[PDB]
RNA sequence: AAGCAGCUUUACAGAUCAAUGGCGGAGGGAGGUCAACAUCAAGAACUGUGGGCCUUUGCCUAUAGAACUUAUAACGAACAUGGUUCUUGCCUUUUACCAGAAC
């Protein structure tokens, strides 16, 4: 995601000299530096978002992207465990401080 | 670099069409 | 024209030297909407005269590195041929 | 002396391509060889505290193939029997040319954001940004 | 054996004489050779960047190409609220990959991509040093 | 890469001084800010020749010769003007003009 013009930024700023190559044969995966589930972290509009906010924002984009969540302007419905067993037994998860 | 901003000329605009980045942007 | 050949017989008569000489034929060449009213009667030749004053910059800037100010750059070459092809599509249209 | 110096550079690269030697000391021979392409900006910094030539250049010749005769014995102890004018300027001027500059900024100005970036343009020193305050007020 | 004849049609040299000639134009000849100096600075990339109206620093600019921009769908499919803004994508890489970092280009040509990086080593200064010798530049091996 | 023999010529002395065989020759050679003519952008692209189909155009197959110009495409490592038709700029009208496109 960080890698949309790597090329062409390193063989201007070394004036021709140096060249790059990028691939994906070993599949590599690491996590996303944020926290899935989290309501309060600040997603600005137009600038990219800060590094703790991070996995929320991949999250969020491609649920509108995807169709899957949908509200007035911005939509705010994430994926959250409530909607799948009940709000009974989630009233019990949410007593305890288990799911946020 | 051009970036999305700027008139497409200076031609029909009565200006020279020089744009600068403003400083009291934060960011 | 007769500005230019009347720039070679001062030289031929000994009044300038050959570095005068070729500083005076630089000079016409880059100040010709100066020194005759040639804009006046078909004015796109302003194309011509803006890239005289173009390469005079760039040419000036080679040439007087590590020198001062001054007089005394005659390299006429690239402003010469300006005027040459201009020259070029201005036959057709004088003839008729 | 670059012509022997680049001799001695000569020699010495015989011996880490066409040689085996010990490991550690190995990465200190190619560090050698490391500066020499970054051109010696890390070794060149002190003290030249004369001019070239307010130190009268006694560049001695010696080798270390000679004898240095080796007087430590005046070491020990031995017994000898031997115009400005300072024009005072309560005009200011200065002060008054800078004030003006500063309130045609903010007269030119359609909002306060193209007011900013305008002062912000000017790159005024730090001991005069008190004095901007002050005629913004 | 230099020239031709009188009409001075055509011309053939020998080694030393074009070295000569070679040394004698180097204020007016002195220029940078390697092919990657001109990345997004050639021909196509200025065709690219007058078809596209967007402008290479230091390069020319023109008239828009397609002027009418007023046109315009009010779709949901560039909504902000769908993109991840991670890289700002600057002005060069419209240039530099023309079919995917623009929607819509037309009259655009393909750029050639790279050129093996050059290694050339040569001295101005010394005419006495050979001309096989070990390069202060290089990797000692 | 030497010498010896074969091969080819060679300055040649020749057998023949016939009929022959080969390579050259039927307008010497190099040149000219001399001229006339032909030709130079297209199925990646060329004519001619022989056979067949059809009855020469076409088509298929066999074969010779292809000079110059073209692939980050072209006679020119260079680089100007005009016309028409759109779309623009400046604008009291015409000329002279702004700057993009197509032909
Ligand atoms: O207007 P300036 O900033 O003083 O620049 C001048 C100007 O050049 P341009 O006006 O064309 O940029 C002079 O040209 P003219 O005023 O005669 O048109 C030129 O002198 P010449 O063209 O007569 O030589 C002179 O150059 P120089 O002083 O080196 O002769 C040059 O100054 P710069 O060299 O600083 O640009």
């Amino acid at each position: 995601i960080e890698s949309a013009g790597f090329e062409t930024d390193l063989r201007l700023s070394t004036n021709g000299l140096g060249m790059c190559q990028l691939y994906f044969w070993h599949k590599i995966w690491r996590k996303v530096p944020g926290d899935v589930l989290d309501k309060d972290a600040f997603i600005p509009k137009l600038k990219p978002a800060p590094i703790n906010s991070l996995s929320r924002d991949f999250v969020m984009k491609t649920r509108r992207r995807k169709g899957i969540s949908t509200g007035g302007f911005m939509s705010n419905d994430g994926p959250t465990l409530e909607k799948y067993i009940s709000a009974e037994l989630y009233a019990q998860l949410r007593e305890n401080g288990l799911v946020p | 670099s051009y970036n999305g901003i700027g008139l497409k000329s200076a031609k029909g605009s009565s200006t020279s069409g020089h744009v600068q980045r403003s400083l009291a942007s934060n960011n | 024209m007769k500005l230019i050949v009347d720039t070679h017989v001062q030289f031929r008569l000994g009044n300038v030297d050959a570095f005068q000489l070729a500083d005076g034929i630089h000079y016409i060449l880059n100040h010709i909407g100066q020194l005759t009213g040639i804009y006046r009667y078909k004015y796109k030749v302003m194309h011509q005269i803006r890239a005289c004053k173009d390469l005079k910059h760039i040419i000036y800037y080679k040439f007087n590195k590590n020198l001062g100010k001054g007089p005394g750059c005659g390299f006429w070459q690239p402003a010469w041929r300006v005027w040459l092809n201009f020259l070029r599509g201005t036959i057709p249209l004088l003839e008729r | 002396s670059k012509k022997t110096h680049d001799m001695i550079w000569e020699k010495l690269r015989y011996i880490l391509q066409t040689q085996e030697l010990s490991s550690t000391l190995r990465e200190s021979l190619e560090t050698l060889f490391e500066i020499r392409q970054k051109d010696y900006k890390s070794g060149s910094q002190g003290l030249f505290i004369l001019d070239p030539t307010s130190y009268t250049v006694h560049t001695h010749s010696y080798i270390v193939s000679d004898e240095d005769e080796a007087n430590k014995e005046l070491g020990n102890f031995e017994k000898c029997e031997n115009s400005q004018l300072q024009i005072y300027d309560m005009t200011s001027t200065n002060d008054v040319e800078f004030k003006k500059k500063i309130y045609l900024v903010l007269k030119s100005s359609l909002s306060g954001d193209e007011a900013a970036h305008k002062l912000l343009k000017l790159k005024i020193a730090n001991n005069l940004k008190k004095s901007v305050v002050d005629i913004i007020i | 054996k230099k020239v031709n004849g009188t009409s001075y049609k055509k011309w053939s040299f020998d080694l030393p004489e074009m070295s000569n000639l070679y040394r004698l134009s180097t204020p007016l000849r002195d220029e940078v050779t390697d092919k990657n100096y001109y990345y997004l600075f050639d021909k196509k990339s200025f065709f690219n960047g007058k078809a596209l109206n967007n402008a290479i620093p230091g390069g020319p600019k023109f008239e828009p190409l397609y002027p009418r921009e007023e046109e315009e769908d009010y779709n949901e499919f560039n909504s902000i609220d769908r993109v991840i803004f991670r890289v700002p994508i600057r002005s060069e890489y419209k240039v530099a990959f023309p079919h995917l970092y623009n929607s819509r280009p037309r009259s655009v040509r393909i750029p050639w991509y790279n050129n093996p990086v050059s290694c050339i080593i040569q001295n101005d200064e010394e005419y006495d040093t050979p001309a096989l010798f070990f390069d202060p530049s290089l990797n000692p091996i």
